């Protein structure tokens, strides 16, 4: 419950190596679940 | 259906016994090798319409429906499943021509999906026993890989 306020907050991976967790979660579980929705849950900019 | 699975039991009693790198373990799958392209589309068969019934409970399925009703236009459909990117056009084309749209090209998606799904569940059943059989019995045989 507690890890829910950093999935969107823009430095998520900061001690983590794998800045493109983000990226690689999208690319998953985008077709699936939702491009859009899964933005919106990881706070990211598709346009960016 | 029915008549497949009963086609299936059969070649289980023909593998009852069966030791590994049996001979006729070997015959059944020089038989599936020579019969390849229609077990391919058997087993695409179920692949799609269990994949369907996975889809149509998708958020993004729901979303693309907006129908009160609840039903999804064709046009809809096609657009949800190429959003999906689970299935190849031909194989959308025939889930279209499945689906049962009314006259106003609307789809039940609820009982397109549930359509299937009892009376493929024995066959598809007795086809996994089949293969897993087959696989375990025959293991260095690329061609049931």
């Amino acid at each position: 419950q507690w890890d829910r306020l950093v999935l969107n907050t823009p430095s998520f991976p900061s001690n983590y190596w794998d800045k493109f967790v983000k990226r690689k979660v999208l690319d998953k579980h985008g077709d699936i679940f939702g491009r859009e929705r899964i933005a919106e849950l990881l706070g990211m900019d598709l346009a960016s | 259906l029915d008549l497949q699975k009963d086609m299936v039991v059969m070649l289980l009693s023909l593998l009852e016994g069966n030791v590994v790198n049996g001979m006729i373990a070997r015959q059944m799958v020089d038989m599936l090798v020579e019969s390849s392209s229609n077990v391919e589309m058997i087993l695409k068969f179920f692949d799609m319409f269990l994949k369907l019934k996975d889809i149509v409970g998708s958020e993004a399925f729901q979303d693309y429906v907006t129908d009160p009703r609840g039903l999804i236009s064709k046009k809809d459909f096609q657009k949800a499943m190429d959003s999906q990117k689970q299935f190849t056009g031909p194989e959308i084309q025939f889930l279209l021509s499945c689906s049962e749209a009314d006259e106003n090209e609307m789809i039940n998606c609820e009982e397109f999906a549930n359509r299937f799904q009892e009376p493929a569940r024995d066959i598809g059943f007795n086809v996994a026993v089949l293969l897993t059989n087959l696989s375990e019995h025959v293991p260095h045989d690329p061609r049931l890989r």
